[PDB]
């Protein structure tokens, strides 16, 4: 067990530190989830009584995007998926040094392919809420104002020693489970303008998904008489690799009516056109998400096709395939993974936020706004979790 | 900032700098600032501009610290400058392409005119500098034209660009159809059998050829007599042709123009013109023919010689014993009171004997 | 520089902890199906008219066996008329939809339950002839013959019913198939249902039959030898009645394995990848069955041609 002690009073001078932070989840150590496995072997139990001082009168310059601390979340969860789903071939690529004598020809040619195979144990697969907490002698800030502008100063200054729920849920196009707004809609970006940086929108409202498979695979008719033999009960008949979503139509036009009038006043009365993506990656031009090693790859194009004007006011099948051959979002390389299970799999999920990027030129005339789907970048995942707080070392003069 | 060249529809290699060593987020964006490609964590994003299916990136060099731009199916349109964006930095790159070419594809004879075709991008200053393999480096404006294109000049010839001190090599396609031959001479006697030939080398194509062999009769100004063949595949046939010469064909591309006997009439200058197409086009080849008539009239002889005959030549009748009995230069040389032996006529051109006639007188 | 992961082939197969390739084993088997069941139909329709046309006007079915015999022999021709269509099923498809699939299944199963529903009347009928002499001929009417084969077809439809319940085919697989959906809520009960139903009607009872009757027609044998013709006429149906079992008794033993795969039985798949090699064989053999009756009729019957037996020896 852990445990802490508070500080009564102190306000002396903030220096920005880069310390080692622990875990803290609330975890069983009893069953075969994974996620209970790794935060049985490294994480604590959760603070029961948690503090936050409220700071009158303070204020500081939470800049978001140079923030280090989310460059630790990001290495403490590949090292969960090197002991979550380990592949049958690990394909990475591997250079070492090859220049001539920037003066000089920069043909380097010399790469190996190392492969690595491992077993393939389908396991289960559901994230957890964890909560990263500060280690002895610093602390962490919070602000409080219901907008926080990304990287601007607020001034509802509160510290705490442990952060809120944060799911490690990997996903692309749509993030998933986690925090909601407190009031409004609110865009995030690190520069506008500029269209090379992802824009951040994070919803008030939860719309909602379900995503399912149809066990209509195996058969369940039984040809008992003549044949029987070959046609034999609990074949294969269906796609194995196949499933669909639904959202809700109704609700989900209520939420993305609210992002484009926040777009019409940061962009000075432009023509939204929301459009699908530009090509690239499978991971990039369709969404993707897991569930039980089902690593569903749900085609949007049903999802951002439209163009918008002003005055603005059911169940939209969203076609998923799961592929075996994956990419990996860490390092370079591949992964191929095993066959899919036997049974109904239901992702009764979430929809918190929304990756966005923006398409603009100066060859294309005065008024136009392409918001293309983006994301694939998981620092920017969890940037969107992990605005609110900053590590801050204080001295203490005993 | 560098700059590199095209060879219209290769690839290229636009490489950025990085020593970060982090695998940091790149883009690729134009002049007139366009997404081209970027990175998204370990991902490729091929951004919306118009080369969506030809961008390229190598990705076991991102781990390294060069971030390469491979675009294939390299268009005239595509020629701007790129800025690369890492570290925040911009490091401005530039690339030019540019092609050239030919219309003649194959119907490239001996002594037809030649013609290029420059495919320069505008805002851009090319200075042509070819290279020939019989020394002629022609240099020039953008588009160039050569009159003289012949068998001895086919191959592919080295066409080199020189803007801002860069330079790319081409080569040039050379189908050559020409003759062996500017003019042939053909020295004959009475009675003996005329022979002509003129080769060619093994092209094949489609519905092509027809010519015909105009001639020029020496004195006879009854103009208008020729022979008409035709040309399709292996193999050689005449249309149609009438007249006076009873002139042979064979069959086949070794042409025989064949004639029976050396007639005095028989003789002069004479152009053969073959015509190809696909591509039409010309061909021209000079004919010529020397006729020698040696028969004694009465006990005195006279013998003389028909065709195109050169002021400068000799003429000698000797009775091949002894030595030349008469020494002219004319083309009607008379022996009055010869006696026994076997005559010999000479007809030659400075050292040289090029017509020689027997003869005999009984007494 | 050379990754070699470029390849879009799948295998349509679920992830287990034993990777069982079973194999389908139609293509061997469609080339060996076709010609014997055309044999089977060729030999068996000029076999059963011949057994019908000797008895309508050369014996003139005088009595109830006679009767039972014309049954027999009809109950092997509704099982003759889809002979053909399977014969054209292993080959390629269904090509016949479904609303005619609901009756020529049903077709099969009333040619296949009244047959050996007529060979046990065959039996009952030639038991009562020996032991309860004076009983039987009571009972031994023709007209008493007609009502009770009446019944018999009737209860052979009904043995078949539960099988009209559902006949829907769709496209599942290569081709369309007319596979029984029977309902899914209940669907344990219906599944093991149905197993018995072969068993118990085609193999047991007839079993309990020949266990009984012929214990009471072994004991004449015991008494006396004086009448060789009672114990000629004997080696008839009882010729018949193994014949049946040496036929299909080896699918009814496979059909039950076929369904308990379970504990109850062998659990290993290479267990049921030797039993798909075992579970048609056995069912073309039962398929072979409807050409042998005229055949046994040829050498047994000393009635039919008993003079082509003086005539081969
Ligand atoms: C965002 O957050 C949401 C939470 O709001 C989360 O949704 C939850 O996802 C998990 C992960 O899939 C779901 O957990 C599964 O639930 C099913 C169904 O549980 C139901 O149980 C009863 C009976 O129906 C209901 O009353 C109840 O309400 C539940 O709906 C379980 O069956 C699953 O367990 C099986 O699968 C595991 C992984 O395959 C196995 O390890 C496990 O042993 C079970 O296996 C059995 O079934 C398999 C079927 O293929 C078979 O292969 C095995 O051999 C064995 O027979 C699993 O626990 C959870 O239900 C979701 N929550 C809701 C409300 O539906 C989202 O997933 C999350 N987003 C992302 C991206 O993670
Ligand atoms: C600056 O940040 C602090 C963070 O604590 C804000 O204090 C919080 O204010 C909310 C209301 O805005 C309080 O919620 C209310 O609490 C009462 C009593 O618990 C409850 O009955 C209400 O239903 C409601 O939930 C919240 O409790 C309070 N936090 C604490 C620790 O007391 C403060 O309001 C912020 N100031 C500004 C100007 O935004
Ligand atoms: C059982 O599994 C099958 C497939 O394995 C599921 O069928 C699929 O259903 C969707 C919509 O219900 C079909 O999409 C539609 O296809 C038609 C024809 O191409 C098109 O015109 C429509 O616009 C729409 O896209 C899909 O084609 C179909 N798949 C197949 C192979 O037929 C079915 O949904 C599963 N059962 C249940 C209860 O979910
Ligand atoms: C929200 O952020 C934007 C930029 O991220 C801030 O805009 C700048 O504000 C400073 C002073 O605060 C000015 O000097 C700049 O000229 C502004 N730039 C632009 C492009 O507007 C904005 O002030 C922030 N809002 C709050 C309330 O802090
Ligand atoms: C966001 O990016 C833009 C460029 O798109 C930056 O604007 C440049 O600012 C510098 C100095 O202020 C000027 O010299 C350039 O001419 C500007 N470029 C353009 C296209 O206007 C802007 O400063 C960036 N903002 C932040 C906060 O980084
Ligand atoms: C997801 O959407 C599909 C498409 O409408 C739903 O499929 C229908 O389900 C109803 C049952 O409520 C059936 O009566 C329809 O026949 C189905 N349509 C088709 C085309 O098959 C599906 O039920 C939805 N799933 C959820 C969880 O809402
Ligand atoms: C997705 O699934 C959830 C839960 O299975 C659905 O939520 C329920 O929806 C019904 C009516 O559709 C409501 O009466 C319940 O109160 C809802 N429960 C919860 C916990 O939200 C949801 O409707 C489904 N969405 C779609 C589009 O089918
Ligand atoms: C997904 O959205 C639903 C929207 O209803 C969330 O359900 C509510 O969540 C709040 C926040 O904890 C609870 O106080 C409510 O009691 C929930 N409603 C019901 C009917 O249970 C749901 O929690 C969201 N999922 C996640 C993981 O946050
Ligand atoms: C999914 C699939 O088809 N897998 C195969 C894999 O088995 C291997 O043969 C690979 C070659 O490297 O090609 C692919
Ligand atoms: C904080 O600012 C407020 C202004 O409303 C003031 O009243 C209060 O005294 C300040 N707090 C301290 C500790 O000075
Ligand atoms: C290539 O990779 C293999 C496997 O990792 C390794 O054994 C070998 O030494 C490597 N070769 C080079 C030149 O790096
Ligand atoms: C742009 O929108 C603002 C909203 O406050 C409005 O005041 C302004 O007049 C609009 N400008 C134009 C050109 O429509
Ligand atoms: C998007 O919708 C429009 C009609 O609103 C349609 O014309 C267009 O084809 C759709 N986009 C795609 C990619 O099909
Ligand atoms: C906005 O709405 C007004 C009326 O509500 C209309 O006159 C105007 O044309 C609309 N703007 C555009 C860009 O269509
Ligand atoms: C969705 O929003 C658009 C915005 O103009 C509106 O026209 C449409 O009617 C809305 N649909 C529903 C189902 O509310
Ligand atoms: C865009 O703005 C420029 C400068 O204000 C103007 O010259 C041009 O006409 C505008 N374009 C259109 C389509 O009106």
């Amino acid at each position: 067990d852990n445990l802490w002690v508070t500080v009564y009073y102190g306000v002396p001078v903030w220096k920005e530190a880069t310390t080692t932070l622990f875990c803290a989840s609330d975890a069983k150590a009893y069953k075969a989830e994974v996620h209970n496995v790794w935060a049985t072997h490294a994480c604590v139990p959760t603070d029961p009584n948690p503090q936050e001082i409220v700071l009158e009168n303070v204020t500081e310059n939470f800049n978001m995007w140079k923030n280090n601390m989310v460059e630790q979340m990001h290495e403490d969860i590949i090292s969960l998926w090197d002991q979550s789903l380990k592949p049958c071939v690990k394909l990475t690529p591997l250079c070492v040094t090859l220049n001539c004598i920037d003066n000089t020809s920069y043909r380097l040619t010399s790469c190996n392919t190392s492969v690595i195979t491992q077993a393939c144990p389908k396991v289960t697969f559901e994230p957890i809420p964890i909560h990263y907490c500060t280690p002895a002698g610093y602390a962490i800030l919070k602000c409080n104002g219901k907008k926080f502008n990304g990287t601007g100063p607020c001034t509802n200054v509160s510290t705490v020693q442990c952060t809120h729920g944060i799911k490690p849920v990997v996903s692309t196009q749509l993030l998933l489970n986690g925090s909601l707004a407190e009031e409004d809609i609110v865009i995030r970006s690190e520069n506008l303008t500029n269209n090379a940086k992802t824009i951040i929108v994070q919803l008030k409202d939860p719309v909602d998904i379900n995503c399912t498979r149809p066990n209509n695979n195996t058969r369940k008719s039984i040809h008992i008489g003549p044949g029987r033999a070959f046609y034999a009960t609990g074949d294969i008949i269906g796609d194995i690799r196949q499933a669909h979503c639904n959202l809700s139509r109704a609700q989900w036009n209520d939420t993305l009516s609210k992002i484009v009038t926040k777009l019409r006043e940061q962009f000075e009365n432009k023509t939204i056109k929301f459009q699908p993506p530009s090509g690239g990656d499978p991971e990039i031009v369709f969404h993707s998400f897991n569930c039980g090693g089902e690593f569903f790859y749900c085609n949007t194009t049903q999802l951002f096709n439209s163009t918008w004007t002003n005055n603005t006011e059911d169940t939209i099948t969203l076609p998923c395939r799961i592929k075996q051959i994956v990419n990996m979002w860490q390092e370079v390389g591949k992964a191929m993974y095993a066959p899919p299970i036997k049974g109904k799999i239901k992702c009764s999920s979430n929809i918190t936020g929304l990756l966005l990027t923006r398409d603009g030129g100066n060859n294309e005339m005065n008024t136009t706004e392409i918001f293309r789907p983006g994301g694939g970048d998981m620092r920017d995942n969890w940037r969107s979790e992990l605005y609110k707080y900053k590590v801050v070392r204080i001295e203490p003069l005993g | 900032k560098k700059v590199v060249l095209g060879k219209k529809g290769d690839t290229v290699e636009l490489t950025c700098t990085a020593s970060q060593k982090k695998s940091i987020q790149f883009h690729w964006k134009n002049s007139n600032q366009i997404k081209i490609l970027g990175n998204q964590g370990s991902f490729l994003t091929k951004g919306p501009s118009k080369l969506n299916d030809r961008a390229d990136s190598r990705r076991s060099l991102w781990d390294q610290g060069n971030f390469p731009l491979i675009i294939k199916n390299l268009k005239i349109e595509d020629s701007d400058t790129y800025i690369c964006e890492v570290e925040d930095q911009k490091e401005e790159v530039q690339l030019l392409v540019f092609g050239l070419t030919a219309n003649s594809d194959t119907h490239l004879l001996q002594g037809q005119s030649l013609t290029l075709t420059l495919e320069s991008p505008p805002g851009s200053s090319p200075s042509v500098q070819c290279r020939s393999p019989r020394g002629k480096n022609i240099q020039g404006g953008k588009t160039l034209s050569v009159s003289q294109l012949e068998l001895q000049d086919s191959g592919t010839w080295t066409c080199t660009v020189l803007q801002n001190q860069k330079k790319v090599e081409f080569k040039i396609d050379i189908v050559v159809l020409a003759f062996q031959k500017a003019s042939s001479i053909v020295y004959k006697k009475e009675g003996e059998q005329v022979e002509f030939s003129f080769p060619l080398a093994f092209t094949v194509e489609k519905l092509t050829g027809s010519g015909e062999l105009w001639w020029q009769a020496e004195r006879a100004s009854s103009s208008k007599s020729w022979i008409t063949f035709d040309l399709k595949n292996k193999e050689v046939s005449v249309k149609r042709v009438t007249q006076d010469p009873k002139l042979q064909m064979g069959k086949k591309l070794p042409l025989h123009l064949t004639l029976p006997q050396a007639l005095p009439q028989y003789a002069g200058s004479g152009n053969l013109t073959l015509a190809l197409e696909a591509k039409t086009g010309k061909l021209h080849q000079e004919v010529n023919l020397v006729v020698m008539r040696a028969t004694q009239l009465q006990k005195n002889l006279t013998c003389e010689v028909w065709g195109p005959t050169s002021p400068k030549l000799m003429l000698s009748l000797k009775l091949e014993n002894k030595e030349a009995k008469v020494s002219k230069r004319e083309k009607a040389v008379w022996v009055l009171n010869p006696e026994a032996g076997m005559w010999q006529c000479l007809l030659s051109d400075s050292g040289q004997v090029l017509l020689e006639s027997n003869i005999k007188v009984l007494p | 520089m050379d990754y070699q992961v470029s390849s879009p082939i799948y295998d349509i197969n679920y992830y287990t902890s034993e990777p069982c390739q079973k194999i389908n084993v139609k293509q061997i088997a469609a080339r060996l199906l076709p010609p014997l069941y055309s044999l089977v139909f060729i030999f068996g329709f000029v076999g059963n008219m011949l057994v019908i046309l000797i008895l309508i006007n050369c014996k003139r079915l005088k009595s109830m066996t006679d009767i039972y015999l014309l049954n027999l022999a009809i109950s092997d021709l509704f099982f003759l008329l889809t002979v053909p269509f399977w014969a054209h099923y292993a080959a390629a498809q269904w090509d016949f939809g479904n609303t005619m699939c609901q009756l020529l299944t049903g077709l099969y199963f009333i040619g296949f339950f009244s047959g050996i529903f007529f060979i046990i009347l065959l039996t009952i009928d030639r038991y009562l002839a020996v032991v309860h002499a004076v009983f039987a001929l009571k009972a031994r009417t023709v007209t008493f013959g007609v009502v009770t084969s009446v019944i018999t077809w009737v209860v052979a439809v009904f043995a078949s019913l539960p099988g009209i319940i559902f006949t829907r085919s769709q496209k599942e697989g290569l081709h369309y198939t007319c596979s029984s959906h029977f309902p899914y809520s209940q669907y344990q009960f219906w599944k093991n249902f149905q197993t018995l139903k072969i068993v118990i009607l085609g193999l047991v009872l007839p079993l309990l039959v020949m266990v009984i009757c012929y214990s009471g027609i072994l004991k004449t044998l015991l008494r006396c030898r004086n009448e060789k013709k009672r114990h000629r006429a004997v080696r008839l149906i009882f010729t018949i009645m193994i014949v049946y079992f040496l036929f299909w008794a080896p699918y009814n033993i496979v059909l039950l394995l076929n369904t308990f795969q379970e504990f109850f039985g062998l659990n290993n798949c290479s267990s049921s990848n030797r039993l798909d090699q075992a579970m048609q064989v056995t069912e073309t053999l039962g398929m072979t069955h409807c050409c042998i009756n005229p055949i046994i009729y040829a050498f047994v019957g000393e009635k039919f041609r008993n003079y082509l037996l003086v005539f081969f020896q």
